[PDB]
């Protein structure tokens, strides 16, 4: 069948064939699309730190949405359908475009030129590539199970001051995660031994004196 | 099976090469260099065809045709995979860089710069990155490497085929 | 090598490629180190850690049929693979003919 | 073996999704758009030929045999002068063997005018003594300098 | 990073002991050899040999670049990964795609090679962040399978059954293979437990 | 041309998976590779099935056609517009107007006729039971969805566009299955159901005869489903 | 081999297992009807020389890697004693193992030489000579 599209088809197989055919300034429609390509990588490309630093937080954001998508799933006992899977891919790409928007102010202070803001981004960045999480997601967390059991005068504070700041769509679930998550005891005895003294070794000894006793 | 065993025979060099996959076309009045490729071909286990140009119905049309594919009027000529390997310094040359096993089975020869003969332990790179400037003579205190030894008089053969 | 009143070929044999040096290299717990521990690019390829055939797996069979039925194909490649093909090291190199010469 | 195949492998994996109690990798539903690769479902005219022939084997016997000449010299042009004549005649149709006989006795005549030339010049050549043909002096040249290794020696 | 972590254990190691073990370099090499970057690198030195034109290769291109980032991703495990390369490498397509790019002569496949290294560095398929290009050295400066003609390394189980007959001189002619038990006496520790490969000795 | 055939096929029940099956043998056992066409005639087929995995073949089809160098076009969009309309989501058809703009595809007509029935099929699927519970009355989304395309058909008219007949039908669809579900759920509400009656009866009088459009088989049967549900036996 | 049926369900269930696309069946009249049954169905794509009465070709049909015809046996198994199956076994036949089947085709020969399948056999209350069953 010798007819438009397969003639098209023959002519760009013809074209990519060998190396001769598609270098720069041999054909026009090839070199408009590497232009327009080019043009759209100028504007929406980070420093490769950045980038790599969003590739930690983007997988990091996908596991926890995915593992919200597992909790609601074993909590309510239904199965996974092709609607839940439309609803998690379409979560995680919104949290993705949430966090490109978050990190183009990352590489933009990265390449500012200033010294306290490449400091910050520098730090940003070492938080993400060590696994670290973020603190703006701990406080997501605290505010949006503080906004569910408020009554209704804190609801409509909590929802009129957050209106205008873009706080990503959380589900109940990832705070439902955080939440149900049992607290370490050697950073909370880290935090008590650096923050209080000796008073905090007699406040320890205490607490295992207590932790012994209820042992027995 | 389905027809009876017939011997082939061909007055084109060209159905030797499609037929089969190692071709070796011999004379029965040199037999040390025909069972020195008998020995490498067979290490490899590698089907191979050997026709003996003695007692031949077309040997005036092979011998031509030979001379098209290899210059020199030397035999034994070994092909695979439809391509000249040659006689048995090419053969020889293939074992002694390790490339007459990806030819026989495979059909290919390796066009890796660097030889491989010449190795010692686990096979690295090992300095074979590029310097700067060039200039590896001009430094005299460079690594000469370990002391080999040469032997001062020649010691007498097994045999003289042996090698 | 310590040799230990023993010729060192045979010595090094009976600790590469025999049953209890390749069960040691999988994991069973015998007697005393059957097996070599360091072994870079000269490790054989038979008992690699990328490689697909694992005696643990195949100590629950007690038949060679069972082993060719149940047991998975093999790894191809491996990057201990990949180093014997840079060093062409897939197959020993041809040695001196002996079929013509003599048997001195 | 064909247990392990790929197209068993997603097989496997979509009968294990379609539970609704697994969660798919990102690759099952991007092997559903893109499924695995399969391996099944997939000169001279001859009439000019044996003419030159022919006329080959009929005119080697007789330049050959019959007017015992080997130093016939530019053969393709009473050869040529045959085919153009055996298709002068094969324009009118006359026979096929007949063709070839006057075509031949064409031949033979034009060999014996060519040989009776060249004896005439020979002939004219040798009488004169002043004329000296290529072939005879390459001979002394050759002949002189044999003679002047017998006095090198 | 773990890899520098086990060579800051193996320095302090071969320091206390002061010799050279065979514990610790052990460790080190299981430690520095845990990469799944070699899989990935035959994954895209089967996409370099494709043509970018042709639909077929943008296939076998998107099916082998979805392979390398499951691998990557740790979702599917080594074994059925290498189940589907060698389905996808044996198919007549690709073969024929790779005898056609060996019959141009100004051929594609370093540039591919190239790009399969920025690919790499890009998406996050190494363990560092320049590697690749190390890598990619390694494959062009040393017998491997980017040196090979049709873009696979050069095993027999990445080529088909029907020419692997006529080449090789296998056990009977006119899957897994072993050693029959009728050899009483075939080597020192050789029985009929020890398998056998047709075209490399693994021993 | 099977596969058109097969998407407008009501012969039988099984036109779907004849569908599906005709795809898969034409790209695995005949070899041949899909190109647009093919898609859209499958796209177009897999659109009008309500059910998720259908959908999602949709999605994963329009992004094997991105992914293998066929750019999308109205078609594309259209086809998208309409698998993600069946389900009653207007906001996956608002991001496809709003991703159609961004590369600098113009909107057609039927692209708003289809998020106008996204707005119906939305009215449909409010899991109106939940609002019992909390006593929350429908009537603002019912309000808002009501606006929303009268907003579109305020901005057609802005435009300059020629009036189809799909869109007057999309609106005729949507009022009537506004008074519908205004009947079925607050039936004390009788203002509710007399505004609603007079904006169905103010769109099928006097709209059609506005733009010299003809009614056809649509446009009776959303007023024949209208009359239908009041009980109005002689009239339907 | 022994029954043009049993040679006609032999060389599908062979060509099935090897992945090919048309099968070249022998062509007798109670062939071409169980080939047009199985092609209702929906078990066989197509066919080429529909109209030849020596042999025609069938166009197998493949969904996602496998075969659609899984398997496919004879009534006569051994070749040789045939079967006359009353309207109560095709009623058995319609409902086996306590289930409504009509996933296995049971295919039977009428005694007006009409190749029917084991539904329309109990929609219009007849038997026949039982030929094959295919699923």
């Amino acid at each position: 069948l010798s007819s438009g599209i397969n003639l098209g088809r023959l002519r760009l197989a013809e074209q990519f064939s060998s190396m001769n055919g598609w270098q720069s300034k041999e054909d026009p429609a090839f070199d408009a699309y590497v232009k327009e390509r080019r043009r759209k990588e100028n504007y929406e490309a980070f420093d490769q730190r950045v980038e790599r630093g969003y590739a930690a937080a983007a997988k990091l954001h996908k596991a926890e949405i995915q593992n919200a998508v597992k909790r609601r799933l074993k909590s309510s006992g239904a199965k996974f359908t092709a609607e839940t899977l439309r609803e998690m891919s379409s979560a995680v790409t919104e949290r993705l475009a949430w966090l490109r928007d978050v990190w183009a102010q990352i590489d933009a202070d990265y390449r500012s030129g200033d010294s306290a803001r490449q400091e910050t981004a520098a730090q940003e960045i070492s938080a993400a590539l060590r696994g670290e999480p973020n603190d703006y997601m701990r406080w997501v967390y605290e505010t949006k199970r503080e906004l569910r059991f408020a009554g209704p005068v804190g609801r409509r504070a909590i929802q009129e001051e957050l209106q205008a700041a873009e706080l990503p769509e959380v589900l109940d679930e990832e705070v439902n995660r955080y939440h149900d998550l049992k607290l370490n005891m050697m950073e909370i005895e880290r935090e008590v031994k650096a923050k209080y003294g000796v008073a905090g070794q007699q406040h320890w000894a205490e607490l295992q004196a207590a932790k012994d006793e209820e042992y027995i | 099976s389905a027809t009876r065993w017939l011997p082939f025979v061909s007055s084109d060099l060209k159905d030797y090469l499609n037929r089969y996959w190692a071709v070796m076309f011999t004379v029965g009045a040199r037999p040390i260099e025909t069972g020195h490729i008998r020995h490498y071909v067979s290490w490899y286990c590698t089907r191979m065809k050997v026709v003996l140009l003695d007692h031949h119905v077309y040997v005036e049309p092979l011998r031509q045709q030979l001379q098209e594919a290899s210059r020199t009027p030397e035999l034994p000529l070994l092909f695979v995979n439809k391509k000249l390997v040659g006689t048995l310094r090419d053969v020889e040359l293939l074992e002694r860089e390790k490339k007459l096993k990806d030819v026989l089975h495979f059909g290919f020869e390796w066009r890796v710069g660097g030889s491989v003969a010449a190795t010692n332990g686990q096979k690295s790179l090992m300095g074979a990155l590029p310097a700067p400037y060039g200039d590896a003579e001009f430094f005299r205190g460079r690594y000469r490497g370990p002391p080999v030894a040469r032997p001062v008089v020649s010691l007498p053969t097994l045999h003289p085929f042996a090698l | 090598i310590n040799s230990g009143d023993q010729s060192p070929y045979r010595y090094v044999e009976e600790r590469l490629y025999s049953k209890p040096s390749r069960l040691d290299r999988e994991g069973v717990k015998v007697n005393k180190t059957y097996a070599l521990q360091g072994l870079g690019d000269l490790e054989p390829l038979r008992y690699g850690a990328n490689f697909g055939i694992s005696e643990k797996d195949a100590l629950k069979y007690e038949t060679v049929a069972e082993k060719a039925k149940y047991m998975e194909p093999p790894i191809p490649y491996s990057s201990l693979a990949a180093r014997k093909l840079a060093a062409g090291a897939l197959w020993p190199a041809a040695p001196d003919p002996e079929g013509m010469i003599s048997k001195e | 073996n064909e247990k392990y195949e790929p197209w068993e492998h997603m097989k496997r994996m979509g009968r294990l999704v379609g539970t609704g109690f697994y969660i798919p990798p990102e690759w099952y539903n991007h092997f559903r758009m893109f499924p695995p690769i399969n391996h099944n479902f997939q000169t001279l005219s001859p009439e000019r030929v044996a003419l030159r022939d022919e006329l080959a084997r009929k005119s080697r016997l007789v330049a050959s045999e019959g007017m015992r000449y080997y130093n016939i010299f530019w053969v393709r042009k009473p050869l040529d002068t045959m085919e153009k004549e055996y298709y002068e005649l094969k324009r009118r149709g006359v026979d096929h063997g007949e063709a070839i006989r006057k075509v031949l006795q064409g031949f033979y005549s034009g060999l014996a005018v060519k040989k009776r030339v060249a004896a005439i010049q020979a002939e004219e050549a040798k009488l004169t003594g002043r004329f000296i043909t290529m072939r005879e002096a390459t001979v002394v040249l050759g002949v002189l300098a044999k003679l002047h290794k017998e006095q090198l020696t | 990073d773990t890899e520098f972590q086990a060579l800051v254990e193996f320095i302090e190691g071969a320091s206390y002991d002061q010799l050279i073990s065979g514990r610790r370099f052990k460790k080190v090499y299981d430690v520095l050899s845990e990469n799944d970057d070699m899989f990935i690198w035959l994954c895209h030195t089967a996409m370099s040999v494709l043509n970018p034109g042709d639909m077929r290769s943008r296939l076998i291109y998107n099916h082998l670049r979805i392979l390398a980032e499951s691998v990557a991703s740790g979702e599917m495990t080594q074994r059925t990964a290498f189940r589907f390369f060698e389905s996808a490498v044996r198919s007549p397509a690709y073969r024929e795609i790779a005898k056609r790019q060996l019959e141009g002569g100004a051929a594609t496949r370093l540039a591919g090679i190239s790009a399969a290294a920025d690919v790499m560095r890009r998406m996050g398929l190494t363990r560092r962040p320049m590697s690749s290009y190390f890598e990619l050295y390694q494959r062009i400066v040393e017998r491997s399978e980017a040196m090979t003609p049709w873009g696979f390394p050069p095993l027999f189980q990445f080529e088909e059954r029907l020419s692997l007959e006529p080449r090789l001189k296998f056990f009977s002619r006119a899957r897994i293979f072993w050693i029959p038990p009728t050899w009483n006496r075939a080597g020192r520790f050789l029985g009929p437990h020890v398998t056998l490969y047709p075209g490399m000795t693994p021993d | 041309l099977q596969l058109k055939a097969l998407a407008k096929d009501n012969s039988q029940l099984n036109s779907l998976p004849e569908a599906i099956q005709l795809f898969d043998q034409m790209e695995n056992v005949y070899g041949f590779i899909a190109s647009r066409p093919h898609y859209d005639a499958m796209m177009f087929h897999l659109s009008q099935s309500p059910r998720p995995e259908m959908r999602l073949r949709c999605e994963e089809l329009a992004h094997k056609m991105e992914l293998m160098g066929i750019v999308w076009n109205a078609n594309t969009y259209l086809n998208l517009i309409r698998s993600a309309q069946v389900v009653g989501d207007v906001a996956a058809v608002e991001k496809y107007l709003s991703r159609m703009r961004e590369e600098g595809i113009p909107a057609s007509i039927g692209h708003l006729t289809w998020a106008v029935q996204a707005h119906v099929q939305s009215m449909i699927r409010i899991d109106y039971d939940a609002l019992k519970e909390k006593d929350e009355s429908p009537l603002p989304t019912w309000l808002e969805h009501l606006e929303t395309c009268f907003g579109i058909y305020e901005l057609v008219v802005r435009r300059g566009w020629v009036m189809q007949l799909p869109f007057v039908n999309a609106l005729l669809r949507l009022t009537c299955q506004a008074t519908i579900l205004s009947m079925e759920r607050t039936p004390d509400e009788a203002e509710t159901i007399g505004r609603f009656e007079e904006q169905a009866n103010k769109i099928w009088n006097h709209t059609f005869d506005e733009w010299q459009l003809q009614k056809d088989v649509y446009s009776y049967e959303c007023y024949i489903a209208l009359l239908a549900h009041q009980q109005r036996i002689d009239e339907a | 081999l022994y029954t043009p049926i049993y040679d006609f369900c032999h060389r599908i269930r062979e060509a099935t297992e090897q992945r090919k696309r048309f099968v070249v069946v022998p062509s007798t009249i109670e062939t071409r009807g169980c080939a047009r049954v199985m092609h209702d169905h929906g078990l066989v794509a197509g066919f080429r020389d529909f109209h030849n009465d020596r042999a025609f070709a069938v166009e197998l049909k493949y969904f996602q890697g496998d075969s659609t015809i899984n398997v496919i046996e004879p009534c006569s198994y051994d070749g040789r004693t045939e079967f006359e199956w009353s309207p109560k076994m095709m009623r058995r036949l319609l409902n086996t193992h306590g289930i409504h089947n009509r996933l296995v085709v049971y295919i039977c020969r009428t005694a007006d030489n009409r190749i029917i399948d084991h539904i329309h056999a109990v929609k219009e209350n007849i038997g026949g000579r039982g030929l094959m069953m295919v699923h």
